[PDB]
């Protein structure tokens, strides 16, 4: 019958509403701060992987690049640890808001998650609505907004990329 | 058609992401191990029926006590991971992880998973633990804790060599359908 990508996306939108990040954030300052750190950690993680994969495919060493985004993460207010002179924020890994959206949609509409491309597309869509939902949590905040942070990391990445071919 | 939701929990730096990647790509990611695990829905045929094994990482959430539970609903099986060369991570299985998942999912089975077993006999790793008056966790020691915490069973693996890797998930599936 129906069952389209739209049906699944709307369902993830329904699930995002159920978790209500904004309301939880407004009632519990610890939830809010954790959310901000988690979100900025996801932006870090995505850019780390995208650029590292590129650099490596181009035969470049990733160390100096990791060192720089590490400092950017550090200056963004993300706690972490240093190894081999490279700082890695502790929150880097799996976006805690993605799984509830993705695990629920896969459970409800498993046939729509068999295709690898579809899986990726749904994940990307989940990241997007999550980013939109959390934006106001960074209003009048010392930490950079996810948008500013992503831009900070991209510029860094672009500096390494234009020095490779 | 049928689904199984598996969630991997445990202290940071225990190799959760690595073992998930190593298992879904079927090869250790040499030189570069991605920070984000992407193969969350593994399709597999079980008992003659089509299934999707939903795999979910929790890496980077060890200090997000307010966000962590968001991943728990409808979980059919948990993998409580600890590194056999990390006594603190092992102790946290009892002090933190099992208490947390048991609270949110009292009826969900869990497997105790020992990771990084390839490092157990590594001279440099062994000497760092000794300098701290500690020794790597043996499976006998781990099996005692798995018994104490009522885990379905104890299993260990190496994301690097993949020894025991597949068995870990076969067991998870069994536990989930048990």
């Amino acid at each position: 019958g129906s069952l389209t990508n739209k049906v699944v996306k709307d369902f993830m939108l329904q699930t995002l509403n159920d978790i209500d990040i904004r309301g939880s954030a407004s009632k519990d300052p610890a939830y809010a701060s954790q959310t901000r750190e988690a979100i900025l950690s996801a932006v870090y993680s995505k850019n780390k992987d995208q650029c590292c994969n590129l650099l490596i495919s181009k035969g470049i060493n990733i160390a100096p690049f990791l060192q720089e985004i590490g400092e950017a993460a550090k200056n963004a207010g993300l706690p972490g640890t240093t190894k081999n002179d490279v700082f890695t924020p502790s929150g880097a890994g799996a976006n805690p808001f993605i799984t509830p959206l993705i695990s629920s949609a896969n459970s409800k509409y498993p046939r729509m998650f068999i295709n690898q491309h579809q899986q990726a597309s749904f994940k990307i869509y989940a990241e997007k609505i999550i980013m939109t939902e959390v934006a106001p949590l960074f209003n009048e905040c010392a930490m950079p907004t996810p948008q500013q942070f992503q831009l900070i990391l991209e510029n860094i990445a672009n500096k390494y990329i234009q020095n490779t071919p | 058609m049928q689904t199984i939701k598996c969630v991997v929990v445990g202290d940071g730096a225990v190799g959760k992401t690595c073992l998930l990647i190593s298992y879904t790509t079927n090869k250790f990611p040499s030189e570069y191990v991605p920070t984000v695990f992407d193969n969350y829905a593994v399709t597999v045929m079980i008992g003659g029926e089509p299934y999707t094994l939903g795999l979910f990482d929790t890496a980077g959430q060890e200090d997000y006590d307010r966000l962590r539970p968001l991943s728990y609903p409808q979980t059919d099986v948990f993998l409580v991971c600890f590194s056999v060369v990390s006594p603190s991570s092992f102790e946290n299985v009892k002090e933190k992880w099992v208490p947390e998942i048991t609270h949110h999912c009292p009826k969900t089975p869990f497997l105790l998973v020992g990771t990084q077993i390839d490092l157990r006999d590594d001279p440099s790793t062994i000497e760092k633990l000794a300098k701290n008056k500690q020794k790597p966790i043996t499976p006998e020691t781990a099996e005692k804790l798995a018994r104490d915490l009522k885990a379905v069973k104890y299993v260990e693996c190496s994301a690097l060599t993949q020894k025991g890797l597949k068995n870990v998930f076969d067991e998870a599936i069994l536990a989930a359908l048990e």
